[PDB]
């Protein structure tokens, strides 16, 4: 399975060491894979030049990628995305442009993304989406 | 079994580990037994590896990413 | 030289489809090449779902993009992004992040990007951008 | 030295039969009106007719949908 972290459960995981995310890292599978989106890794460039430290951004930030790997985009992406700007046009862009092209890349592999307190993406009613800090 | 002391570190409290009870993990459980004795149980090998991916970031980088304005 | 053309020069063309702007490519050498980003690719997306006849845009982006082909980029458009996110949120002169995205993806391509937007753009300063309009 | 040649109607509009004297050998000419009422075609070059083809066949309510980029920033 790929699991997709977004960039809002990784700044939560900067923030906190908490004992749900422990336990549910515990229940994967072998098989299973921890990935971020090419969305998420350039908001990560964009701290480690907006820090006090950039060498040491950038070197954590390499750290994390070892592990969390970055995957970048193909032709699927882009239907997704096309389909579902279209109805979110109507809903009063309810969705953030770098949270959808996250959306839309987790779509486009068949991924789980992880996130932290975006419940807009229960609009994208094909995504398959879970919020590791919750119960 | 051996005594140590509880002090104080930054604006929370600690306890120091003497060496013959180190831990090889960044992070431990940590609760409270039926009796009230506290508890500190090392994380998995594969936990803490994970939770130490994220240890490296201060709070200037938190703070710019932090805003996303999306 | 890559030139790739942004989402706006393309609904110029769809609007207005002027010569000029075919006597420009023409003049691109041969082992030049003639793209757009995967940005403007969803966008053309986006249309065919907003459109009256789906399947008559879907065949029209088909044939464009055979000609004018979809790039998808590596590491190096994040690189970009981060550094310019950064610059221009610290100026207060954000632009729209579609475009954001269309211009680090040309800045990773050290590409040529084609647009009738050159205020926005010149903010990225790296950015070679020439308007086949003007 | 001249012809005459049949208006017609295709689709939803209008056209004219080009003899094979005046055959063109693109598929997209450049057509203006001089004061006389007389109509002018002038075809485009080979490398502009096949760019500029690309073109067709987005109609007017997906250029309505493209242009609503509502693209706010980052």
């Amino acid at each position: 399975m790929i699991y997709m972290l977004d960039t809002n459960i990784i700044i939560y995981l900067m923030k906190n060491r908490p004992k749900i995310i422990a336990e549910r890292v515990s229940q994967l599978l072998p098989n299973d894979r921890l990935v971020m989106s090419f969305i998420t890794y350039a908001e990560l460039i964009k701290g480690a030049f907006g820090s006090q430290n950039y060498e040491q951004s950038i070197r954590a930030i390499e750290l994390l990628t070892e592990r969390v790997n970055v995957l970048y985009p193909n032709e699927q992406i882009c239907l997704h995305y096309g389909k579902w700007a279209n109805t979110l046009k109507k809903q009063g862009r309810p969705i953030g442009n770098n949270d959808l092209w996250i959306a839309c890349h987790a779509l486009s592999l068949n991924a789980v993304l992880i996130t932290h307190n975006v419940k807009e993406f229960q609009r994208i009613t094909d995504l398959q989406w879970q919020d590791w800090t919750k119960l | 079994s051996m005594l140590t002391k509880v002090f104080q570190s930054g604006n929370s409290q600690a306890v120091r580990i003497p060496m013959d009870f180190r831990f090889d993990v960044d992070t431990v459980e940590i609760f409270r037994k039926e009796n009230g004795d506290v508890v500190l149980r090392p994380v998995s090998k594969k936990t803490d590896d994970f939770l130490a991916l994220f240890e490296g970031f201060d709070e200037t980088f938190i703070q710019a990413l932090e805003a996303r304005d999306d």
